[PDB]
């Protein structure tokens, strides 16, 4: 029960442009630092 | 056995003596004090003889 | 339709 | 095992009001309860072992999304040493104690209309123990307290007269009631018997038995704080003092 | 399970909010515990009441002793029909007669509701620039709000929109049929062993079979208010034109279902009930409920699954059950649905189509997460046992935006495909049917049980009982509707008149787009032909040199009792026209402002009868010619 | 896992307690059965029925005057009661017939499947027999009930009709005229207090089926059960006809009830029955008390306990809510006995709320081994084995209404005179099956322009002379209406023409057994069909030859087992607009040809 | 703004002390419901009459 | 008053 | 029966 998103720029944006906007794009840029996190740590250490 | 037109009374005495009897049947009956109702059909009773 | 309707009917319509 | 080894009032209140919430919950999903199920018992028997899954095992199961849920995750906390899995529940009330979330307003957490029979029924209180009853019976008079139910409190123990027998005397508000009573709360501790290193027929049992030898193996181990050899190495906020209470009693 | 901040921001990233907060429990005595909705399937008091009221409601207008006693009436009025053989309805068989009952109620019902949205489309297009106005101006105000505007901004008649406020007003025709009530204290099982005698047909001619038996008692009728669809049809108009477009696309889906759902009995198989399953155990900690919808008027079926919090759904086609397995090949698919869960199953009727039903199970889908599992069950068997809309608005919203697409033109599931197929299947079946019974059985015995005469409900010779309330000078008017059909061919329309009076002048006006006919008749207790008619391909017939689509008819009669409207198809199983859709509605525009015209018998002249247009007329008085 | 939320959603409601639950519930009733019967109809039709009444020739002290009230109100109460009962028989009857068609197919399905509830047996069973109803459920049996089957409604009969008709010291006949159009007090509070119970074949089916290894077994327990449900209707008939206000169920509540401590009295009155039940709940312990409405000398209104569950307070003092039951004496029994068995795994909602649900709506609660304990406790009380024995309580309860029945008679002719005591206390209307009474016969089955009015006549409850008429009104001024009586061995057929006045059709004597002679074989009950042109309406008149004929004893399972009777012939019609002259009379099947029971062939 | 000064009797409230009705209880089972607010109740209510 | 009521009522009082 | 449709029939039997 999820939306797919071909990009971050496009996920970021999409959730701007909703209903709590505002709310929801600082969760988005946590999740963007999280995931910047991951690929760093993933290219160092595949599994 | 039972062989009347319809449903009898036996009486039990068991004396006012023995502690507690413990009865069988084997099939369920009703067994009840002197001049009181009658209980649905049971397996076992136990009863007080001095009751 | 009741009965005693029909009977009265019957009465007033046969004389 | 922490909360099961404490025997007095003061100390199962104090361990309350030190650990968060986050400790009464669990993030294992566990199984379902009240399941007819068979286990596997070698020791005694080649079969399988026929038992009933209940919310009162050491075990984690998955438990009601709800205020429900949560209460009864407490509770088995308190009397069986593992919690339920209710997962989403907020990090603003999984931050705060166990005790304030019994007895204090200021969480946010609405537990007016909980009933004691079915909380009672669900948490089989006909398969607990003396000592388990009364850790029950402390939540329930926590809570009954904080939502001013205290006449709805007693005429449930008047309806249970063994309940009533066996429950402790303490006032929620008042320190010095802690202080005199004399209960012994304590699942777990050093046994006078002989305690072998053998398996139990039942879940609670078997459950039970290993907290127990847990127990032994922490009290032995470099963890436990021997008072009489180190008390001068305690910090003197958390060192043992006849003045110290707990907050807001 | 959840607590919120103090001086917050009140607003949340879900559209729809629970009643139950994200908590996901409700004090109970309080208000918000008051008005979450009720399960009706599931509680067996309510379902158990819920049949009561109803049976209550069609005994009160329709009693089993008043249809018994006007049976001998109509098999002399059917029969007074001169028809070629192999054609005549004769109501001393005890099928045919069952068909004929089940036959007029559903078609009175459906009938009814034609003539309710063609007043509707009348108000519509008489207040134009008002109407395009609200539609244009509000947009983000509900749906149920804009059709409450549209219908206080017009002459409805009928201003509420809720659910109490349409039971309020709603007709004794409308009331859907209830099949157990029909088939009450009729003979089933006559035994007639190798006996040919004309005294062993006449009693077997007497009885019906089992099977129609379970028909019945498995039947129920859904008739949709044309209140109930102005909420789909003005959720994305942006004119007039393109709201009438709708309504006319809607009915006639509704149209088409009506038709195939009385074909399901004449075929002579059983139909299959729908029914939900629940766990043995009602105090189950793994809760799940499995909805099997049959739906009678339509050609696809739905099953919901409801496991904790997730729904998912499928649609299958009714047609092509080869095997032995129930459900058909699955047409649309929206998750995986276990029909082998053992459970007790409670059967149950739907209200709604398949159409309605579809549209709540994808809002339910969508607002899975957000709704709790007590109001997803709750606004499910509401709507399917009581047609009743939920009381969420952010969710009611969300369910007539899919029952239009269901609708438009840009389904997930083409309609016209399925109906079709649907129509292919019921009349192989019917055919393996009477073979399979001419071998069994002898000939006559087949025709006894198994009738040709009936198929589809519009096909079948039927006749329509009419209500007058309007009485002018003494003279009480009597409305039916001629058309739309679905079929094209030669079509004939007969009236017939009772009255207290031994002689009396009864006269029948036919209203088109240009003037009226103006017949008048004397003759009582037989039909008259009043009319005789011929439809095109696309449906369309050119009565007196202008294509129309449908006519009034009123006939106009002192001191009557009762006026029946009869309908005849020349040749039997008519062709059917394809279903319009709303491509079609709006590429053709009819007036039908010219059918609430209404003559006065009393000061009629014999010069006034004929063929007469507007012009010959003045303004107003559509009586007397001079103008 | 699921929030809890469905779950509270679908747990029993108390519709007792609960004031919104008892308004909404009595209006339906009431609406029931104004549609069904309307005070207009009645009171119109009373003319027509007054005079076929008189035009039966009946002895004096044996006759019925309608110009009556009392006479009147008894009569509509006592025909639609009897309507409602004689339904459900001919019901039965098909019943069994289609079981006995299918007893091979039966028989696999008694000892194969045993594991299944009782609810999913019977609805094999009755897919298999291919009965005219296949719901068991609640909702079906509703949808699936005709319209004679509705039960009363008191108030509804009594509405309307003056009451207290004061002359003083006056023995003119105008006097008398007046006071025999008024009705009594005490009548007028019986009527408000009465509520009929009409259980359905298929209701009784899964008592019946719950143990049953056999065919005969199963068709055996469906008779016996039905034997015990038409003797206590009589009962009921016979209570309102001595002067004695009758008792009504009543709920004792807590004034101000607590969260925690809270009790519920119950008093079940059964109209239609000699016992009555007495239910408490406190805490979650259950404990009834089956008394005998019967003796009462003293004021307290429950007589001598004959079955023990506890210890009940019925001097409780709380609030006093008011009901009509609509299960009999034996279903209250059966689920308060399987209740006190599985109080220990139910709650206390659950406890009340099916309890509740049971008495006022014949509501079986949802749980599935609640409602097998149920039905097998069912069928222990209905058997041979019961812990109650009835027959000797009906015969208890019958000379304790008859005496109430004298001894009030006998202190109003006291106080009155003998008129006034006669036109309130009538001594014609003794019990249900003993009286004189009419039934409305519905036709829906037409063989060439010919309805057919079915009618079965017996089983018989009381011996001596039976005598059977039938009154026929037709839109047509001549007309010829056949009477068609079957038997096992043949049917008998007479033509009549005569109209709008009863003629006798059948003399019939029944022993003490209850089985008559027709015509050299035992029977225990006949099929009566009548064939009318255009008929409007049909009626069937019964009466004994002698006033209150001696009661015949009610047969138990073995009575059952011991003589079995065929109905299958009950099925078969025959086409009057074919009849011939030499076809009219008593002919056997074996004259007839096969399928043609019309022409002798 | 009215003060009638009219005696009026104590009442006792179904609730409790904590004013509000504990799950699954005889009390919660009679306590008196919302008949407007509810829609399953108010379009239920019009049909009785309806039928009256 | 049902139509067969009324056809042979009116039939009754005419022949 | 309605008291139109009494007062008609009587009309015709008389009539």
């Amino acid at each position: 029960n999820v939306n797919y998103y071909s990009s971050f720029d496009e996920f970021i944006i999409s959730q701007y442009h909703a209903q709590d906007g505002i709310n929801r794009v600082s969760t988005c840029v946590i999740l963007g630092l999280a995931l910047q996190a991951y690929d760093q740590m993933r290219r160092a250490l595949p599994v | 056995l039972n062989t009347g037109a319809g449903a009898a009374n036996i009486t039990f005495n068991f004396g006012q003596i023995a502690e507690t009897v413990i009865l069988k049947g084997s099939v369920p009956f009703q067994l009840a004090r002197l001049n009181q109702p009658m209980p649905a059909a049971r397996f076992t009773y136990k009863l007080r003889p001095l009751d | 339709l009741s009965e005693t309707e029909l009977r009265a009917l019957k009465k007033l319509s046969t004389t | 095992m922490d909360v099961l080894s404490k025997g007095s009032l003061k100390e199962l209140l104090a361990h309350l009001e030190k650990t968060p919430l986050e400790e009464a919950i669990s993030y294992r999903i566990g199984t379902v309860p009240y399941q007819n199920v068979l286990i596997s018992r070698n020791e005694y028997y080649n079969q399988l072992y026929p038992d009933t899954t209940s919310l009162i095992d050491g075990v984690s199961r998955e438990g009601q999304r709800n205020v429900n849920g949560l209460i009864m995750s407490i509770i088995s906390y308190v009397v069986s040493g593992s919690g339920h899995y209710i997962p989403n529940i907020g990090f603003m009330l999984l931050r705060r104690s166990i005790l304030d979330i019994l007895t204090k307003h200021d969480t946010g957490l609405v537990t007016n209309n909980l009933n004691y029979g079915i909380i009672a029924r669900n948490l089989t209180v006909s398969k607990m123990n003396c000592e388990q009853r009364k850790r029950m019976l402390i939540c329930f008079k926590l809570l009954a307290y904080k939502d001013g139910n205290q006449n709805d409190y007693e005429i449930y123990l008047n309806q249970n007269i063994p309940l009533k027998q066996i429950a402790p005397n303490f006032i929620p508000g008042d320190m010095r009631t802690v202080i005199h009573n004399q209960d012994q709360l304590a699942i777990v501790g050093i046994p006078a018997y002989r305690l072998t290193q053998s398996t139990e027929l039942s879940i609670r049992d078997d459950n039970a038995k290993s907290y127990k030898l847990g127990y032994v193996d922490w009290y032995n181990s470099n963890s436990f704080l021997r008072e009489r050899s180190e008390f001068n190495l305690i910090r003197l906020k958390d060192r043992d003092t006849k003045y110290g209470k707990l907050n807001g009693w | 399970a959840w607590v919120t901040q103090a001086y917050s921001s009140g607003l949340s990233q879900n559209s729809i909010i629970s009643l139950t907060g994200n908590d996901r429990t409700v004090a109970d005595g309080t208000f918000n515990s008051m008005i979450m909705p009720r399960a009706v399937i599931a509680n067996e008091r309510e379902h158990f009441m819920k049949t009561r009221i109803d049976k209550i409601e069609h005994d009160l207008n329709r009693s089993a002793k008043q249809e018994m006693m006007d049976r001998q009436s109509l098999a002399e009025d059917y029969n007074a029909l001169n028809l070629a053989v192999g054609q005549e309805i004769k109501l001393d068989i005890a099928t045919q007669h069952q068909l004929n009952r089940l036959g007029s109620a559903m078609y009175k019902a459906d009938h009814e509701r034609e003539t309710e949205l063609t007043d509707l489309i009348n108000r519509i297009r008489e207040n134009e620039v008002t109407v395009n106005g609200i539609l244009e101006n509000q947009k983000a105000i509900t749906a149920a709000e804009r059709a409450d505007l549209l219908l206080e901004v017009v002459a409805s008649t009928a201003k509420s929109v809720s659910a109490a406020g349409r039971a309020a007003a709603d007709g004794s025709g409308v009331v859907p049929v209830f099949g157990p009530s029909v088939a009450n204290g009729i003979k089933v099982g006559i035994d007639i062993a190798d006996s040919v005698a004309e005294a062993a047909i006449a009693v077997k001619e007497s009885g019906i079979i089992t099977q129609l038996n379970d028909v019945y008692h498995a039947f129920q009728s859904v008739h949709v208010a044309p209140n109930d669809v102005i909420k789909p049809a003005a959720v994305v108009a942006g004119t007039s034109t393109e709201l009438i477009g709708n309504l006319q696309a809607i009915y006639s889906r509704l149209r088409s279902h009506s038709d195939i759902g009385f074909k399901k009995a004449t075929v002579g198989d059983v139909i299959p009930n729908s029914y939900m399953i629940k766990p043995v155990n009602s105090t189950e900690y793994a809760s799940w409920q499995l909805y099997v919808i049959h739906p009678v008027q339509g050609s696809l079926g739905l099953v919901v699954q409801l496991m904790g919090d997730a729904l998912t759904y499928n649609v299958f086609a009714q047609y092509g059950n080869t095997s032995a397995s129930e459900f058909g090949k699955t047409v649309l698919t929206g998750g995986a649905t276990n029909t082998a869960l053992e459970g007790t199953k409670v059967k149950f009727q739907t209200k709604v189509t398949a159409q309605q039903a579809l549209a709540l199970t994808m809002a339910l889908k969508d607002a899975a997460s957000m709704l709790s599992q007590g109001e997803l069950i709750g606004y499910f068997e509401q709507y399917i046992n009581l047609a009743l809309e939920p009381d969420n608005l952010s969710l009611q919203d969300n369910m007539h935006k899919y029952h239009h697409l269901l609708t438009s033109q840009n389904s997930p599931i083409d309609w016209n495909y399925h109906d079709e197929e649907m129509h292919k299947w019921l009349d192989s079946r019917k055919t393996t049917n009477y073979d399979a019974m001419q071998k069994k059985d002898g000939t006559v015995i087949a025709d006894i049980h198994i009738p040709k005469v009936f198929n589809d409900l519009r096909n079948t010779t039927l006749h329509c009982k009419l209500e007058g309330k309007q009485t002018i000078a003494g003279y009480t008017v009597y409305e039916y509707l001629i058309g739309p059909w679905a079929h094209y061919g030669d079509i004939d329309y007969s009236v017939v008149v009772d009255t207290l009076n031994e002689e009396t002048k009864w006269y029948c006006e036919v209203i088109g787009i240009d003037g009226h006919l103006l017949i008048e008749k004397s003759v009582q207790h037989k039909p008259e032909k009043i009319l005789e008619l011929t439809v095109n391909d696309s449906g369309v017939t050119s009565f007196n040199g202008r294509n129309h689509d449908r006519l009034k008819l009123k006939v106009y009669v002192k001191d009557s009792l009762s006026v029946k409207v009869f309908r005849n198809w020349i040749g039997i199983n008519a062709p059917r026209v394809k279903t319009k859709m709303f491509n079609d509605h709006i590429g053709v525009k009819y007036d039908y402002s010219h059918f609430d015209k209404n003559i006065s018998p009393a000061h009629l002249t014999l010069t006034d009868l004929g063929w007469h247009t507007w012009d010959q007329y003045n303004a107003g008085n559509w009586t007397n010619i001079k103008p």
